[PDB]
Parts: C-alpha cells; sequence; structure tokens
C-alpha cells in the first residue's frame, strides 16, 4: 500500500462551492499586491540613484 | 471543520442564507491534519498516526 496510495490524495469537499468567490478573492488580491509591488520598485530605484550620488560625494570629500 | 493547504494564510468560511435563532457562540482552533481522523467513515486506511 505504501506504492498503492501514491495515486487517489486525500479531497476538499467543502471548498467545491466557494471556487468562483475564492477565484475573485484570490484575483482582487493579486491586482492590489502587484499595485503595491510596483510602488515598492519605483521607490527602490529612486533610492538607489540617489546612492549612487554619495559616492560622488566622497570622492569629493577626499579634497585637500 | 475546513482545509488549510500548506503556507496558506487566509481561510475564508461561507455560510448561505439561514436562521439564526438561539445560536450563541463561535469558538475555534487549529490541528493538523494528519492527526485528525476522517470521522464519518468507519475506515480510514490513509491515516497514518497514533
Amino acid at each position: 500500500t505504501a506504492r498503492g496510495i501514491v495515486t487517489d490524495f486525500a479531497f476538499l469537499s467543502p471548498l467545491a462551492s466557494s471556487a468562483a468567490s475564492r477565484s475573485s478573492a484570490r484575483d482582487d488580491k493579486l491586482t492590489a499586491l502587484l499595485a503595491q509591488l510596483d510602488s515598492l520598485t519605483r521607490e527602490l530605484n529612486v533610492v538607489s540613484q540617489q546612492l549612487l550620488d554619495l559616492r560622488q560625494q566622497v570622492s569629493a570629500l577626499k579634497a585637500s | 471543520l475546513y482545509p488549510i493547504p500548506a503556507n496558506a494564510t487566509n481561510v475564508p468560511i461561507s455560510i448561505p442564507s439561514r436562521n439564526w435563532a438561539a445560536f450563541r457562540g463561535w469558538a475555534f482552533t487549529r490541528l493538523k491534519t494528519k492527526e485528525t481522523p476522517s470521522l464519518g467513515s468507519g475506515y480510514d486506511p490513509y491515516y497514518t498516526y497514533s
């Protein structure tokens, strides 16, 4: 039965009816997450662009 | 009972239209799947836990 039960796994009986509603909620969550991720990525990009300027500043600091 | 798949954080439960007279409380808990037998059926060939 060790190799027998590698087929016909368990089942999710009470999750058949809410298929449509849960899919809709998942897509809505995905939309929100995508918006948040886009905003965060743009913020990170501007932060990195700022962070390069640090090099210039420091090199400029070593002026004697 | 309701399933919570692996690494899932959201557990939505729905109830259709009903008449909630005398209802008094909800109570809850969370348990591991393999520990809970599939009650309602006499034998559970997959229940490998003691």
